[PDB]
């Protein structure tokens, strides 16, 4: 969640 | 962008800044994108997959700062948000991580070219620079992996393309990387894309033309030894782009 691939994601 | 340099939009005038409105009215930055024609921005599907409704988004062109207006900027709604139907998520290594945003102003118009707003050319099919070639990446992503805040000013850096042979080694990424992806990194691992740079351009000069070679997609951490940035290989999606830009 602190890196590329999870931007704008409901978990993070 | 870890490392690299501050820049303004004149130096990357196809760069698109994509934000999402939250119920209540709060707007937050989502991802980068690249203007490929007056009405179309290209980006990454993983930026939108959790919130696929087009009405949630705002796209700016000609913007150099994250939370301040830049003179000459243009603001657009998303008329259509097109995500790749074969998108998948495996740990972090996203397959087919590419998306299209058709943009339209409140006035019903598309992008108008200026000093700060221009398109980027797409590559020819299966035509990519040789490995070891230097390319640029641009975004508002984190400047340090440990940061909370995004920089307020646009950044860019240079990374070098890494062969699929090298990227597929176990001590790099193994089978996580496919031939539809490109890896790039710094030889000292000291500069890289980071969280919030996703969807942004990797631009290389091919035959004297600035070309959208890749789209920021994923990576393990940022600027870590043996862990390059991984980018959607644009030259492998030309038929997909061409069909969907008629929607």
């Amino acid at each position: 969640c602190s890196a590329r691939g999870l931007e704008n994601h409901r978990m993070c | 962008i870890i490392g690299g340099e501050f820049t303004t939009i004149e130096n990357q005038p196809w760069f698109a800044a994509i934000y999402r409105r939250h119920r209540g009215g709060s707007v937050t930055y989502v991802c980068g994108g690249s203007l490929i024609s007056p009405c179309w921005v290209i980006s990454a599907t993983h930026c939108f997959i959790d919130y696929p409704k087009k009405e949630d988004y705002i796209v700016y062109l000609g913007r150099s700062r994250l939370n301040s207006n830049t003179q000459g900027e243009m603001k657009f709604e998303v008329e259509n948000l097109i995500l790749h139907k074969d998108y998948s998520a495996d740990t972090l290594a996203h397959h087919n991580d590419i998306a299209l945003l058709k943009i339209r102003s409140k006035e019903g118009r598309c992008a108008q070219p200026s000093r700060t707003i221009q398109t980027i050319a797409l590559p020819s099919m299966y035509n990519d620079p040789q490995f070891g070639t230097s390319c640029e990446i641009t975004g508002f992503g984190k400047e340090q992996s440990t940061d909370y805040l995004y920089p307020e000013q646009l950044k860019m850096t240079v990374v070098k393309l890494i062969s699929h042979r090298e990227c597929q080694q176990p001590h790099y990424y193994g089978s996580e990387v496919t031939t539809k992806m490109l890896c790039a990194a710094d030889p000292q691992w000291k500069t890289d894309s980071c969280q919030g740079d996703s969807g942004g351009p990797l631009v290389c000069s091919l035959q004297g033309r600035m070309t959208l070679t890749g789209i920021v997609s994923w990576g393990r951490g940022c600027a870590l030894k043996d862990k390059p940035g991984v980018y959607t290989r644009v030259s492998h999606f030309l038929p997909w782009i061409r069909s969907h830009t008629k929607e």
